[PDB]
RNA sequence: GGACGCCCUGCGGCCGCUCAAAAGACCUGAACCCGGCCGGCCGCCGGCCCGCCGGCCCCGUCUCGAAACACGGACCGAGGAG
RNA sequence: GAGGCCCGCCGCGGUGCUGACGCGCAGAUCGCUCGUCGGAGCCGGGCAUGGGGGCGAAAGACUCAUCGAACCGCCUGGUAG
RNA sequence: GCAGAGGCCCCGGGGGCGAAGGCGGCGCGCAGGCCCCGCCGGACCGGCCUCUGGUGCAGAUCUCGGCAGCAGUAGCCGCUACUCCGCGCCCCGGAGGACUGAGGGGGAGACGGGUUCCGCGGCGCCUGCAUCUGGCCGCGGGUGACUCGGGCCUAAGCGGCGG
RNA sequence: GACCGCAGCAGGACUCCGGGGUCAGCAGCCUCUAGCGCGGGAGCGAACGCGGCUCAGGGAAGUCGGCAAGCCGGCUCCGUA
RNA sequence: GAAUGGACCAACGAGGAUCCCACUGUCCCGAGCCGCGCCUCCGCGAGCCUCCAGCCUCGGGAACGGGCGAGGGCCGGCCAGC
RNA sequence: GAGACCACCCGGCGCGGCGCUCCUGUACGGCGCAGAGCCCUGCGAUCGCCUGAGGGACGCGCCUGCAGAGCGCGG
């Protein structure tokens, strides 16, 4: 009773999908995310683990707009830069 | 197939973010005929599936032919 | 490769099978019943084991086989009728009597059982769900029968 | 081969359970074939499948005692 | 479950979509060798979205 | 990535083929363990033609003292500590 | 036709056999035998209360097989005559 | 003895005319060890001087991998139950004999699963025996609402609010 | 019958609708409808074990202790410290 | 030893005791029976454990040994039980 | 007659009949001048007779029936 058969009366969802991180972390009646700290806005890290940090990360995921900046930055934007910087 | 010559009906894989009053819309000017009502569903797959029954005086079959149904 | 048997050309004629699904320890022990033996008598031998009428000697694996009256005249007391062994020994048979007979153009009479190699092969690993949350192996343990028909009266 | 699907289609055209179907043991080919209500229905005309009578208890004892 | 959203029911069915072997064409045009999908799921076997 | 012939109800066997080689679902292929054949009668050390005689407790370990009815150690391979 | 009344079904408990099991069907189950069965009753869903805190008809019980201080990561390869 | 570094190896050390390694067997050394020979193997390998170390295992309830005896052993003893014939399978069809016994081994939903649903084929996996069976595997499909529910209202509660 | 317990696990898991006979009964025991023969089968009929059954004469002498078993029981009418 | 409540028990109680009637294998003193396991076969098939091994008596010895000293037994392989 | 499996002791087995004997207690059916009564011309639990009947047998004797001794395996 304390362990298989109160096992069986487990049917309920305590943490649903997140937005932020589409984890099964979204608490649903405290209506907060264990991982990614939705709905707060900065995002939850902690430095105790840095494989968590490592989990979700910059360069975890396409980083598009950023690839395709620094390639930019390495090629033709400075000099883009110097006209706005000579500006008027 | 049955649909199309007992019901007027064709079926057809729409955007699932399209509405019944679109798809009524969107089915009378690219096959240039007229729909009475417009079923739909969101299959198991995701994708929605509309069942347009077409008005009583069109013949489906005739509507079906020209796509190739 | 997986042949154990080296015969100088002693025009002898061979069938193999691999993974064989039956017991390592009852193919074993069918397989040896069959050595020196006439490849007619065999078959016949075989097929009353099938039939419970002639038993197959358990000379290597016996803890647990029961003794039996049919085995009196065996050197053991104990055997038993290994039913999908038989069938699997006798098939390999048949193919090896063929091969020697289509190829060394022998007779069933002329052709006895001169040799076997019967050996362990992988077993299929499944799952025993034991008591208090344990799981333990439920593995098949199969043979690589070998089996030779020679033209020796095994002199 | 399997009629399951035949008997259960019948059981529904019958209106009754699949306990109360009884196919004909000679035609076991004929109701294979059947793949389709309609099919299954023009077998039950020709009485090659039937539905049983419920097989209801007896009340003449009680109603003598 | 029959009573399911539409939000959770499109990330199942991306479940059941993509619950597909490798085609064998693209096992011979890239020399795969392995040929098992490894992400492939069974429900029976399956806890999906925990 | 297995020619051809043969026998298969078939599974599959066989003969061989491609190759320098099967290297055949994979380089080399150990030890443990196992099966066929094939000798032998059984551990170590010493003598001798070699199965007889003579000697011979289970190691590591703490410990006054271990064969200990003290503890750890089924077996084997790799890794494993100034 | 009254009752935190009695017998008794389901239900909800869990007494005895110190029965079976004890490499289980089962990390607590099974069979009988039982306590109760209009009530301080039983049951579902939602919600509230959080770790030296909670909640407790109080047994240091219970808090997801964990409770005389949960669990996870870290400090931490803590220190050991 | 090991693994690397800087040198040397008298026409520029040894190697597909066979490297390392594996397996057996000699020799040499008090021994750590070394050498050679046959076989397997199929591209690398050293001797010596100087140099550097993540440098030698029988133990650690040692780690990880394999795996033995036990052992064809313990077991496959909940839910009364199967039998005959027909391709005859535990499949299906007919005939019997029964069981769950309306708080059902019945018909349906909530939740949880997420394709398990259906048809067709199949037995390689699984179906702790078998299988021609299947919730298994391959292929193709399947959920249609002005009236049902969500959505809407408020409940316990929770969030919002110049601050 | 697909949920959750490592599992196609004698465990749990919320409802709705509820036929006939015997019966006070929705109890027990049989049945219509509906469902359907569960990690298999054959023999044999040892010890012993588990689940039962009966036991002459005695009647708790057994045992820590009547543990276990058995007696008792429905209804009607007397009668009741 | 007197709301660290004292005395008092109607009604209650899966509470803890003593006796009586009734009853019965609780026993004297066990016996017979029925299913199912067991057992044998077909098909499937594990665990735990393990230095090595597996007959004793006595002696000495970590004072209680399978191995050691000295005697006495012993084909070898298995099964149902225990 | 012996048994967990084996082993043992036996071997033209066995089957299913017929007798004997034993067990149980008088079969189904027919008949009746039995039957409390009832109301209609029948019903009726039972009862008596046929009937120490019928049914059963694992025990004993017998065969009026099929049967029954390997061309198995060793040696």
């Amino acid at each position: 009773s304390k362990g298989t058969a109160s096992f069986g009366k487990r049917h309920t969802r305590i943490h649903g999908s997140c937005r932020r991180c589409g984890k099964h972390s979204f608490h649903l009646q405290k209506h907060e995310c264990a991982s990614c700290g939705y709905p707060s806005a900065k995002m939850r890290r902690y430095n105790w683990s840095y494989k968590s940090l490592r989990r979700r990360t910059q360069g975890t995921g396409s980083m598009s707009h950023m690839r395709k900046v620094y390639r930019a930055y390495n090629s033709g934007t400075l000099k883009a830069n110097a006209r706005k910087y000579l500006a008027k | 197939t049955t649909q199309i010559e007992k019901n007027n009906t064709i079926v057809f894989i729409v955007d699932r973010r399209a509405s019944k009053p679109e798809i009524r819309k969107a089915f009378e000017t690219v096959f240039e005929t007229k729909v009475a009502r417009v079923n739909t569903l969101i299959t198991p797959l995701g994708l929605k599936k509309a069942f347009i029954r077409l008005a009583p005086d069109v013949q489906a079959m005739d509507v079906a032919s020209k796509m190739g149904l | 490769v997986k042949y154990a048997f080296k015969s100088d050309n002693l025009l002898v004629g061979k069938s193999r099978r691999d993974g064989v699904k039956a017991s390592f320890k009852n193919t074993y022990s069918t397989c040896r019943a069959i050595k020196g033996m006439g490849v007619k008598r065999a078959f016949a031998y075989l097929d009353n084991v099938l039939n419970h009428k002639e038993i197959v000697p358990f000379f290597k694996f016996y803890k647990g086989v029961g003794r039996h009256s049919q085995a009196r005249g065996s050197g053991t007391d104990k055997g038993r009728w290994p039913e999908k062994s038989v069938v699997v020994v006798k098939d390999i048979l048949k193919q090896a009597v063929s091969n020697a007979k289509h190829a060394h153009k022998k007779e069933e009479d002329e052709l006895y059982v001169i040799s076997y190699c019967v050996n362990r092969a992988r077993g299929r690993r499944r799952r025993t769900f034991r008591a208090h949350g344990r799981i333990s192996k439920y593995e098949s343990q199969p043979c690589h029968v070998e089996l030779i028909v020679g033209p020796k009266p095994l002199d | 081969a399997n009629l399951r699907l035949q008997k259960r289609l019948a059981a529904d055209v019958l209106k009754c359970g699949k306990r109360r179907v009884r196919f004909n043991p000679a035609h076991e080919k004929y109701i294979e074939q059947a793949s389709s209500r309609e099919a299954i229905r023009s077998l039950i005309e020709s009485k090659i499948i039937a539905k049983l009578d419920i097989k209801g208890s007896s009340r003449g004892r009680i109603r003598a005692r | 479950t029959a009573n399911k959203t539409l939000s959770r029911k499109l990330r199942l069915a991306k479940k059941t979509k993509t619950n597909k072997n490798i085609p064998r064409w693209v096992i011979a045009k890239d020399h795969l060798k392995k040929t098992w999908n490894y992400k492939r799921h069974h429900w029976r076997r399956s806890h999906l979205k925990l």
